[PDB]
C-alpha cells in the first residue's frame, strides 16, 4: 500500500533554517501531488506548500511566501521543504501528504505521513 | 543501390509520436546520443528496439484489459499486453511490444470500453498511465503487464476485453526511457551514435498534445528518421557497402543545396555543426542519395 | 520496373482510419464501386481526392479554432481549415483538405485547448462533429469551414488558437461521402472501377473505436490499398506500361500461392470471385508484382 | 433555430391505425434523438417513444410497447410514429421533440414541435 515517510524535524533558533524531506513508497496508479501541512498544539491543521507531479507548479500559504520553498524532481517520489527565516509561530508537527492530481492542490489529500516536530525557540 | 522516398519532411509521419513532422533541426545543447527505442532501423532493413513498421503502432499498445473499482483510487485497468497485430507478446531481445512508448511522463490513453450501466454501452474511456519514471506504478511492459487508472466516485461497470490504447496527451513529458521492467534492466537498442568530432544528430521534430500551465512552450519530441524512411528501409533489401551514405538536402524548386549530411548505416543522420545553440532548416526540401562514403568522410560545415 | 514494398498486410497502416490493417477480404454483397476520397492513388504516383502521403493525416484536420458558449447548445467550435502542414487551405480540385474524413457519422475529435477557468490551463478537449449526412450542421470543408460542439453547463472559457483534430470514436458510422460543401458540388475521385464480369474489389479492413449498442459488431471500414502502398506509389516515379499489374499474394515462408489479383493502374485491386458472401484471407502474406497485363486479362478464380 | 413540424393527427376509431411524422429543420451541431411526448387534458406531458440519431436505439413507454413503432433513417431529420390498436386512453396532443444525445432519452428534451391532436372514438 502507499506510504509517506518524513524526517528533518528538530529544534532551531529564530532566524534559523531547517530542511524537511519526504519519500513515497508503494504503487500509485497515476500522477500525484506532494504537500506539507502543519498542526501546532491545540489549533487546526493548516496547508503550508504543495508541488505537482511534473514539479512545475507550486502553491504556498501566504504566511510562508519568500521564506519556505518546496522542491521536487519531475515524476519523482521525494519532496523537500527548505524552511528559512524560521519564527516561533512556525512551531508545529509538519506532515507530508500526497494525492492523485495533475496540479498542486490545497485540500483533499488521501495519503499522510506520521509527522515530524519542528520547534523554533525565540 | 540505395535511394530514398521522394517526400518532403513536412509531409512525413513522426516515428516516436503519431503526428506530422513539423521541424527539422540540430541542437548541440540536447543529449548527443539518445537511446530512443522507436524510429530505429539499419539501412539494410533490420528494425531495432521496439520500432514498428506501421506509424499507427507508434506510442500505442494492445492488451487484454481487466478493470476493477477501488474506493479512494478510482477505476483501475490491468493491461496484459499483446502485440498490436493480435499475436502473443513474449519477453525477448527488446524492451516491450512493438510501438510501446519510449519516453516518460503520464500518458492519457483511450480504449474501446463496454459498460452495463444505462446509456452508451460501447464507448471510448480515457485512462491515465505512468510511462515513467520508476517509483510510480511499477510498470513491467517487458513482462507484459502495465497499470492505468482514472478518478471515479463509483465503479464504471466495465466488461473485461481486448483493447488498443492510443495516446490522447502527455503530462510531465521527459525524453528518457520509461520503466520497462519495474526498475530492472531490459534489452535495449544502443544509444544513437557514434559521431565524428564536429558531427551532430539531425532531429525530425513533432509536438505533443499536452497537459501543462498557460505559458508552456509546445512539447517537442525528436526522432532520427521519419516513419516513411523506417518502413522504406524495412521494405527494401538494400546492400550496405560502407559506413555511411552522403545525402544532399535540396530546395525542391531552386535546386539550391541547404546542407550535406551522412546517413550512417545504423540509421541516424549527422551534420557538421559547431554552433552551441539550435539551427532549424526548411522542412520543404528533398533528401537525395549522392553515394556510399567511408566512416571518416568530412562534411561541409552548416 | 514497378515493385511493391515487402510488408505483410497485418503490419500495414489503414488508409481511411488511423489504425492497423486487421483484415483482407472480398464481399460482393457490399457496394461494388465505392467513392472513397482517401486511400486513392494511381500506380504512377498521382494522388486522387483528399488522399495524403502521411498516414497520420488520415481522418484528421487542422484549423484556426474559434470557441463560443450558446446556452441550450453548449460549447460550439468553428474550425477555419488549414492543411495539416500549416500551409493555407485553398479551395481547389478536391473535396477538402488532405486527410479530411471521407465517411459519415458523428466523430468525437480531440484538440489541444487553452482555458482561463482555473485547473489545468493547456489540456485536450473532446468535441462532437457531424461529418454527414446533410440536415445536420451544414459542414463546408470545401470552403474551409466546419462546426463541432459539446454539452457544457457553462462556458469552458477556451482561447482561440491553432488545432489539429484527431479522431477518438465514430457514432452512426456510414460508408458514404460526408457533407463537403453544404449540399453543393465538389470535385471527387471517381467511383472505384470498372471491374470485369466476375471481378470484385479487394478490401483492406480495420475496425473503428465506436459508440454503439452493447451487442454491436466491431465497426468495419475498408480501403483499396494500405497507406504504405499509397506512399510507395507517391514517393516512387514509376512508368505505366499497360492497364493493370498481375499480383500474386503468397505465403511469406513457403511461397504457396493464396490468390492472384489485378492492380488496375487507377489504384484498386480485383480478384475473380463468384461466391455471394464474404471470403477472408490470411493477412501474413506478401504481394508480388508478376507482370503488366491488359484490362481483359482473365484471373484464376479464388 | 431548431423547428419540429408534425403531420398526420386527427380522429380514428378504437382499434385503428394513424402514422405521425416529424421533420427537424434548422442547423444542429451534433447528434440528436427524436421523440414523441403526449398530454391528455388535466395531465402532465408524458413520454411515448424516441429513436437515437443512428436510428439503432428505440425506447417506448410501457403503455404503448407492441402497439407503436418509431422509425427514422440513420442521421436524418424525419421520425415516424406508427400507432396501431389505438384506444380512448391514447387521446392527447402528440408533441415531436428533439435533444442532443447519442441515445434515445425519455426526459429533459430541449426542442419542441407544435403538437397535433389525436382523438380515438
Amino acid at each position: 500500500q502507499v506510504q509517506l515517510q518524513e524526517s528533518g524535524g528538530g529544534l532551531v533558533q529564530a532566524g534559523g533554517s531547517l530542511r524537511l524531506s519526504c519519500a513515497k513508497s508503494g504503487r500509485t496508479f497515476r500522477a500525484y501531488a506532494m504537500g506539507w501541512f502543519r498542526q501546532a498544539p491545540g489549533k487546526e491543521r493548516e496547508f503550508v506548500a504543495a508541488i505537482d507531479w511534473s514539479a512545475a507548479i507550486t502553491n504556498y500559504a501566504d504566511s510562508v511566501k519568500g521564506r519556505f520553498t518546496i522542491l521536487r524532481d519531475k515524476g519523482m517520489n521525494t519532496a523537500y521543504l527548505q524552511m528559512n527565516s524560521l519564527e516561533p509561530e512556525d512551531t508545529a508537527v509538519y506532515y507530508c501528504a500526497a494525492t492523485y492530481s495533475t496540479i498542486a492542490p490545497r485540500t483533499s489529500y488521501d495519503f499522510w505521513g506520521q509527522g515530524t516536530q519542528v520547534t523554533v525557540s525565540s | 543501390m540505395v535511394d530514398l522516398p521522394v517526400i518532403q519532411p513536412r509531409l512525413c509521419t513522426h516515428a516516436r509520436w503519431p503526428a506530422p513532422v513539423y521541424g527539422l533541426l540540430v541542437d548541440p545543447s540536447l543529449p548527443s546520443n539518445p537511446q530512443w527505442q522507436n524510429g530505429r532501423v539499419h539501412v539494410d532493413g533490420t528494425l531495432l528496439g521496439t520500432t514498428p513498421i506501421s506509424g499507427s503502432w507508434v506510442s500505442c499498445f494492445a492488451a487484454e484489459a481487466a478493470y476493477k473499482f477501488q474506493s479512494g483510487t478510482g477505476e483501475v485497468a490491468t493491461f496484459t499486453l499483446i502485440e498490436q497485430d493480435g499475436s502473443a507478446y513474449v519477453p525477448g531481445d527488446r524492451a516491450a511490444p512493438l510501438g510501446y512508448p519510449d519516453f516518460s511522463g503520464q500518458l492519457e490513453i483511450e480504449v474501446q470500453t463496454e459498460t452495463t450501466k444505462t446509456g452508451d454501452k460501447l464507448k471510448v474511456t480515457t485512462f491515465e498511465m505512468i510511462l515513467g519514471p520508476t517509483t510510480n506504478a511499477d510498470q513491467a511492459p517487458y513482462q507484459g503487464r502495465v497499470f492505468a487508472s482514472v478518478t471515479a466516485a463509483a465503479s464504471l461497470d466495465l466488461v473485461d476485453g481486448r483493447v488498443r490504447a492510443v495516446p490522447r496527451s502527455i503530462y510531465g513529458f521527459q525524453d528518457t526511457i520509461p520503466e520497462y521492467n519495474d526498475g530492472l534492466l531490459v534489452p535495449l537498442a544502443p544509444p544513437i551514435g557514434p559521431f565524428l568530432p564536429g558531427e551532430v544528430l539531425l532531429r525530425f521534430r513533432t509536438y505533443m498534445r499536452q497537459i501543462d500551465t498557460a505559458d508552456a512552450a509546445a512539447e517537442a519530441i525528436d526522432c532520427a528518421l521519419p516513419q516513411e524512411f523506417v518502413s522504406w528501409f524495412a521494405s527494401n533489401a538494400f546492400t550496405v557497402q560502407s559506413e555511411a551514405l552522403l545525402l544532399r538536402y535540396r530546395n525542391t524548386l531552386t535546386g539550391q543545396l541547404l546542407f550535406e549530411c551522412k546517413l550512417y548505416n545504423e540509421g541516424y543522420i549527422a551534420l557538421s555543426y559547431s554552433g552551441s545553440g539550435p539551427l532549424t532548416f526548411p522542412t520543404d526540401g528533398i533528401f537525395e542519395v549522392v553515394s556510399w562514403v567511408p566512416r571518416l568522410y568530412q562534411l561541409a560545415s552548416v
